Parts: structure tokens; C-alpha cells; sequence
């Protein structure tokens, strides 16, 4: 719980350093999810779905992908930071929790701008996303974002040892 | 406290910074380490810390050998020394009040007691007024001085310094040494690498001179 | 012509240095680009106006994102480099030739990628041409060209007395 | 060749780092540069190689007014200056020829040339079996002697070295000295800032000290 908050202002911190590197990052985000999201409403509003089944499956696959490269490139800046705890005696979870905290943050953030563009489009020119279907949305983004974050991080810890 | 049995170390690549180091410092007791360029004194003091291991024989610590460490127990080893490095090894985007109190934050002190240490160990090296600077905004022997206050602030058991008075002037070598005989004299361990003779010219403590990765 | 290699040499050193790192920054640039290939091929064969306008700008707004985006942060890696260069006396030219051409290095094989996914789907289940895949290339390695351009000047500016 | 006209140094922020320098180096000239920790040394170096601006007063190298230079003409400026830094400032993915080799690049030199005159630079600091080496797989003293070879290869018309004697011991500090004083034998300006009392008391050269920004 004291912890806690020191990892929270941790990640904004790094977050408002740089502010045009992550708005550039979330707009990434927020395009590449306003798609599938679009794609989903039309279709549901209104054989020749199994014909792009194996096409839904494409975009979905991108936001992992996305996400995941836009925080392992914000660890790998800072790999350097990662060093210097483990140097002062930090264990691995004291370390961990102000990346996974980023990363969650960061998907989050794109799914909640990804959800302003989806209604954008529908005012323009039919009903759009339900609560729900937008919870659902900016949770598994928000997870998606913290399993990258963790990956990444890991992936720097086991590069640091004595071996 | 520390002690070496044959420790032995090459890296990859077959330079062998080491061979055959053995030696023992009981708990208290201050010494110097001095050689030339290339002597493997470094690789000593980090083979201490735990973050290189030695290619043969043993390594103890506080009476436990740390040989064969675990990478889990590795930060509860390393709590318990003050270590000032050669390059400072300082976090650059967080100020140097955060960068001096990170190990209380670390160890879990309450609010009051993280500013009232962190204030003490940065009046010791003369820093007080340089709280909130970033360490971009500093000269390098005040950054040293950073890292000095950094590693004296958290009560360690065992002092291991590289060579931190370079870039300090002949004042401030002597009131850093000063302060780290005062430290020396409540029972901590200290062993400072350096090679400037005249420091230590003025003072007489053990001696260990290394050529080659050989000891004497 | 004599400093031509020298940074071409440079740029596959740091695509090299981190294969992992830098497949995976192909990678997702191969399957943004793969949308629009599928899309269009469906569009051809078969072929609302204002349905599918706004969703065609969508797709081609991502790859000038998702492009800018990894160059972006690759040089914000190696910005320490610019510095030390700058402090010897190289010119802002001799600095810049090396990050242009991994711009456009980096866009030229998430492209090419890209094209033998779309030809995976057409044998999984008529397509783009010769010269459609020669000019998706050409714009993919514009695109990294511009964005290595604008990252590497913006990190010039920096470094300034 | 170096001409300091009533000049002042103040950061961002209100920390002056200088106040009323003025000085004048004749061509070929060699000399030291002193002071406490904080007092302004760095500055003085880096306001000669343009990397800082000065907030008065003006500066002249090579009778070139360059206290307002361009920003197309500092790389012109900094090709004739050979700089050793305090940091080392190496590039951490290249080996050690390459480091050393750059300024050439730079310049514009052909394959053989480059190959003979890296070879004799990194023979005269004594690293010349660690041209295929990464700057990681070096310590602290041979990264630095990297870095002042990396300084003397292209022939300078100026040598500002800072402190480039700290981790080296005083064997090696002698023979940097005697380098640098046979590159001063042909005529190359020396201004060289050092923590060093007893290297710089067995010879007798001008005395350039700073307190608080302040020369005498
Ligand atoms: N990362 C590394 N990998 C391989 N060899 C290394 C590495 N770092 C240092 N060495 C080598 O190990 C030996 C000992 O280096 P070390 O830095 O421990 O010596 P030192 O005498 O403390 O140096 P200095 O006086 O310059 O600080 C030298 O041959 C050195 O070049
Ligand atoms: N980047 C910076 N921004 C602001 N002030 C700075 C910066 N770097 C140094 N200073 C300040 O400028 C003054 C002179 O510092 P400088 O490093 O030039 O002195 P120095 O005598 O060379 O130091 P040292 O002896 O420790 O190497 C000091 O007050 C210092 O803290």
C-alpha cells in the first residue's frame, strides 16, 4: 500500500517527461482499435462472414503487436535505471510494478481516445458502442498493456545478473 | 567479514583480471587497495558486492559464503553494503534528493525519518543546498559526492569505495576520508580502491597492492 | 560516394545489433499494411461511396503512424550517439545519412512482408499486381525516410549551445 | 590564440559559474587550470570549445570572434580542437578503432592512412592490443586513455584536456604528461584543468586558478 503509490507517481511521472512521445504512442493505439470497433457496429447493425473470419482475426492482431512494441521501446530507454536498483539491492518485484503500472496506463489511455474516435464517426454517419461493450474494451487493452509491460521488463531483468 | 580463498577470475574472452587472491579483513578494520591501470581492482570490489562471480575458489561474506548465490537472495546481500562506484551510477531523470533517499525507500522508512536521514547524509558531504538539483546540473565531483551521500546515508556493515576522490580537490579527498574514518569508528568495515599516494602517504592502514591480478 | 557505405554499413549495424527487437518492429508494420492489400483486392474483384471513404483514410492513416511511431523511438535509443558525433565536429549532413537510410530500410521490409501475407490469404482462399507492389514498397520507404528525417532533427535541435 | 575578455557564465536557474575572466594564451603556449570542486573549470573549457554560450564578455580563438558563432560554423570550430572530456564520452556500440578512428572519418581520410595513423595513436597511450575491443570490456583508465587517443590522432592546433589523469596512477599521469608536452614540442596549445598538486609541482608552467568563478 506504501509502495503503491510511489510505483503510480513512478509512471506518470515518466509519462509527462515526455509528453509528445506518449501522445504519439496512444494515437497509434487509439487509430489501430477504432477500426475493429467500427468494422463491429456495422456488422452488427446490419455466406459471406466466413468468408472474413479469417480476416477478423487480422486487426485484433494488431493492437497486440502495437502495444507490445510501444512499451518494450519505452523499457529498453531505460534499461538503464534498471541497473542502477538492482545495483543498490531492489528485488524484482520493486522494480517491476512502475513498468507494469505504464503499460496499463498507456493501453488504457488508447482505448478510452479510441472510444471518443468511434463516436466521432458514428455522429458523422445506426447506434454505437453499449457501456459494456466500452468496459469490456478498455479492459483488455489495459491488460494487454500490463502483460507486454511485464514481458518487456523481464526480458531487461535476466540481462542484469552475475550469471 | 570478508575473506578470499584462491579467488580466481577471467572473463570472456581470456583476460584474466585475477589469480589466486586470498586475503581476510575481520569485521571493523579499514585498508587501502592501490595498483596500475588494469589491475583488476574493481573487478575485487564488485566481486565482493556479488555482482560478478569469481571463476574459482570462495568468497565469504559476514561468514556466509556468497560463492554460489542465488539470483534471489542477491538484494538482501547487497542491502547491507554502502557502495560508491567509478562512474557514479546515478539515476539522471529523478533529483538528488530522490537519488540519495531511493534506499529508504527501498528498506521501507517512514516520511519523517527518510527527510531527516536524507538531510544529515547530504550536510555530511556538504550537498544540503543542492537537494533539488538533477544530477545533469552538477560537477563531477559534486555528482561524486552524490553518489558518496548515497552510499553513507542507510547504516551500512561494509564500505567498498572506487576511488572516490577523484575529482575532488586535496581538501575535499581529506574531509571524504575523514568522514569515512569517522564511520570506521562505530565498527564498519571499509576498503578503498584508489592510487593517489599522497592521501594515503599521511596515514597508516593496511596495504593492498595489486599487480596483474596478483596480491601482496 | 566514399561516405555512402560507411553509413549504410552503420545502419544495418544497429538493425542487427538487436534482431528480436527489430523484427518485431517489422512485424507489426508487416500486418497494418496487410488491411489495405485484402481490402483492395476485394474491392477489384468485385468492383456504400461515403461507407467506406472514411474507412479507407483509416487504414492509410495508421502506416504513416506506425512507421513515424518505430523510428521514433529507435533513435530516441541511440540519441547519446548524436551527441558524442556532434561534440567531434561532424556536420548535421554526416549525422543525419545514417538514420535515413534505416527509415527507409525499416519501412522496405515491414512492406515487403506485408505483400507475401496478402499472398498467403489469396492461396489460403487474383490480386495485386507487379506494379501495385512497387509502389506500395516506394511509398513504404518514403514514409521511413520522412519520419527517420524528422525524428533525427528534432533530436539535432536538442544538443544546441 | 585563446583570448578571454571580461567574460561571465551564469546557468539556468541564477548559479553563476564564472564572473570577470580574462586571460590571453599565446600560440603553442602550455599551462594548467585549477581550482576547488565547483569552480568553474569545465565551464571555462567548454565556453572555449563552443558547447557553452557566454552570457558576457566576449571570446577569441584563433583571433576569430566566436562568442557569437552559427550553428553551420561550430563543427569548423571543433575539428581544430582535440577535447578530452571528464565523462569519456565514448560510444558504447563501436570498438575502440572506430572510436578512435571517427575524427578521421570525419575529416575525410583515406583506408591506409586511417589504418596507420589509429595504429601509432593507439600505441602511444599503450592500447594498441585493445583496438578490437568494445569500450564495455575496458576500465576506467583505458576508457579514458581511449578517449585522449581519440584526442590526439587528428593533429590538433589546440589540446583541451580535463583532468585526463584521474584513474591512472602516477606513473601513467607522468607518461600523459610527457605526451602532451611532446605534442606542445610542435607547437600545439595545452590548457589542461587538474585535481593534481604533485604532477603539476615537478614542472614549471603558468598557473591559471579559480575560486568561485573568480581567476587570479
Ligand atoms: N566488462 C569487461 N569484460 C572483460 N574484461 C574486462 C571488463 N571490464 C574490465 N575488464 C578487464 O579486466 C581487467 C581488470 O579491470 P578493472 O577495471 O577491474 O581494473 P582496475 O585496476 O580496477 O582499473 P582502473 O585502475 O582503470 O580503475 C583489465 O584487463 C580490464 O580491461
Ligand atoms: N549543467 C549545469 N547546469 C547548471 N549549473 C551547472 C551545470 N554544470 C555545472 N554547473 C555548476 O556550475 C559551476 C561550475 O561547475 P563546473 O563543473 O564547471 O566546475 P569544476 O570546477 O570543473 O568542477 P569539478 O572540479 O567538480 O570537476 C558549479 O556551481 C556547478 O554546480
Amino acid at each position: 500500500n506504501e509502495q503503491v503509490r510511489y510505483a503510480f507517481h513512478g509512471a506518470l511521472q515518466d509519462l509527462k517527461s515526455k509528453p509528445f512521445a506518449t501522445f504519439l504512442t496512444v494515437m497509434v493505439i487509439a487509430i489501430s482499435l477504432t477500426l475493429p470497433s467500427v468494422c463491429y457496429m456495422v456488422y452488427k447493425n446490419v455466406l459471406v462472414g466466413r468468408v472474413s473470419a479469417m480476416i477478423g482475426v487480422l486487426m485484433v492482431a494488431a493492437v497486440f503487436l502495437v502495444i507490445g512494441n510501444s512499451v518494450r521501446l519505452s523499457i529498453f530507454a531505460r534499461r538503464d535505471s534498471i541497473n542502477v536498483q538492482k545495483l543498490i539491492g531492489a528485488t524484482d518485484g520493486f522494480i517491476l510494478r512502475p513498468f507494469l503500472y505504464g503499460g496499463a496506463l498507456l493501453g488504457f489511455s488508447g482505448a478510452l481516445l479510441s472510444l471518443i474516435l468511434s463516436e466521432i464517426l458514428v455522429l458523422r454517419l445506426i447506434n454505437g458502442l453499449s457501456f459494456d461493450e466500452c468496459l469490456l474494451l478498455l479492459l483488455v487493452c489495459s491488460m494487454i498493456g500490463w502483460v507486454a509491460a511485464w514481458l518487456a521488463t523481464v526480458q531487461h531483468l535476466r540481462h542484469f545478473t552475475p550469471e | 567479514m570478508i575473506r578470499f580463498e584462491h579467488v580466481s577470475k577471467a572473463y570472456l574472452g581470456g583476460r584474466q583480471a585475477l589469480q589466486g587472491v586470498t586475503f581476510h579483513m575481520q569485521p571493523g578494520e579499514m585498508a587501502f587497495l592501490t595498483g596500475h591501470s588494469g589491475a583488476g581492482k574493481s573487478t575485487l570490489l564488485k566481486l565482493i558486492c556479488g555482482i560478478e562471480r569469481p571463476s574459482a575458489g570462495k568468497i565469504w561474506f559476514s561468514g556466509h559464503d556468497i560463492t554460489r548465490l542465488k539470483n534471489r537472495e542477491v538484494p538482501f546481500l547487497r542491502r547491507q553494503i554502502g557502495m560508491i562506484f567509478q562512474d557514479h551510477h546515478l539515476l539522471m531523470d529523478r533529483t538528488v534528493y530522490d537519488n540519495v533517499a531511493i534506499p529508504l525507500i527501498i528498506a521501507g522508512a517512514s516520511g519523517d525519518d527518510i527527510r531527516r536521514r536524507v538531510s544529515a547524509a547530504l550536510d555530511k558531504v556538504g550537498l544540503l543546498d543542492k537537494a533539488k538539483n538533477f544530477p545533469i546540473q552538477l560537477s563531477g565531483g559534486e555528482q561524486q559526492r552524490v553518489g558518496i551521500a548515497r552510499a553513507v546515508v542507510n547504516k551500512p556493515a561494509v564500505l567498498l569505495a572506487d576511488q572516490p576522490t577523484g575529482n575532488l580537490d586535496d581538501a575535499l579527498s581529506e574531509g571524504i576520508l575523514r568522514l569515512f574514518e569517522e564511520f570506521n569508528r562505530v565498527g564498519v568495515t571499509v576498503l578503498m580502491a584508489t592510487h593517489d599516494i599522497n592521501l594515503i602517504s599521511r596515514r597508516s592502514y593496511r596495504m593492498l597492492t595489486l599487480s596483474d591480478g596478483h596480491l601482496h
